[PDB]
């Protein structure tokens, strides 16, 4: 996270940490959805042209933390996976369209003060809060510039409006991702960076009070680069396919 | 299945003790 | 950088 602050205890229960076994390292954030499930992008899994092809047995999910660096006793959880769901037209060799992955923990964690699942968005919430201008939450322990934080990160970013994020890439941009951060005219900065992938874009709805994962961190150039902005897999518009594989497989 | 838990979004440090975070009002604020 | 985990979470 470029040009963010450190994040409140307890502030995104949701917050997943992709941890590998061997070396021991952060891999990618994700996202808590129910007691079994949680929200990664498939590019942290999958990514052919960089040799990345992780299965279950090579990682591990790390709830409930706050600090990057330390094995948080009595607070932090540690689940293994029993399977990795990768949407069937993820695309990595053009534009990485459909970065969206599930993964089922072998048992179910316990809730805690520091570990609560995030809604999905429905339409209602979609068509109110999926607007130019509004303000997302995105939370994180990568880079911090274009380095490492010793604590979770968090970054208050507007969605931008279709034309900008065009215009700004030569990368093919689809309906299945949107774009958020600062013009170069308005002078305030931020951005998610390298590690903060697979990692929630929140939304808290004025109606219920709710926090609603609108977005998954997945693609920009560099990070908070004038006339830039991150991109995000549309949560919403995937939602089906979220919905078909957690009804499927328990 | 479906809209989800009937917990979901709601923090225990937050919501349900009826506070607010340092940045939140930025995001409300925005709507 | 990163703290050991207990060896339980690793076999
Ligand atoms: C790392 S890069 O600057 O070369 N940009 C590529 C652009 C791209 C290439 C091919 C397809 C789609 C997009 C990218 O973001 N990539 C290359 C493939 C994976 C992804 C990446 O590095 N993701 C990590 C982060 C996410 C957050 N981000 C941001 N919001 N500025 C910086 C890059």
């Amino acid at each position: 996270i470029v040009e963010g602050s450190d994040a409140e205890i307890g502030m995104s229960p949701w917050q997943v940490m992709l941890f590998r076994k061997s070396p021991q390292e952060l891999l990618c954030g994700a996202s808590l959805i129910s007691d079994r499930w949680v929200l990664t992008a498939a590019h942290c899994l999958l990514y052919p042209p960089w040799d990345k092809n992780f299965t279950e047995n090579d990682l591990l999910v790390r709830i409930g933390k706050h600090s990057r660096t330390r094995y948080e006793r009595n607070i932090e959880k540690i689940s293994m996976l029993e399977k990795i769901y990768i949407h069937p037209r993820y695309n990595w060799r053009e534009n990485l369209d459909r970065d969206i992955a599930l993964m089922k923990l072998k048992k179910p964690v316990a809730f805690s003060d520091y570990i609560h699942p995030v809604c999905l968005p429905d339409r209602e919430t979609a068509a109110s809060l999926l607007q130019a201008g509004y303000k997302g939450r995105v939370t994180g322990w990568g880079n911090l510039k274009e380095g490492q934080p010793s604590v979770l990160q968090v970054v208050n970013l507007p969605i931008v409006e279709r034309p900008v994020c065009k215009d700004s890439t030569r990368i093919r941009i689809t309906d299945n991702m949107f774009c958020a951060g600062y013009k170069p005219d308005e002078g305030k900065r931020g951005d998610a960076c390298e590690g903060d992938s697979g990692g929630p874009f929140v939304m808290k709805s004025p109606f219920n009070n709710r926090w609603y994962q609108m977005g998954i961190v997945s693609w920009g150039e560099g990070c908070d680069r004038d006339g830039k902005y991150g991109f995000y897999t549309h949560v919403f518009r995937l939602k089906k396919w979220i919905q078909k594989v957690i009804d499927q497989f328990g | 299945f479906g809209s989800g838990e009937a917990d979901c979004g709601l923090r225990p440090l937050f919501e349900k003790k009826s506070l607010e975070d340092k940045t939140e009002r930025e995001l409300l604020e925005s709507y | 950088d990163f703290e050991e985990i207990p060896e339980e979470y690793l076999q």
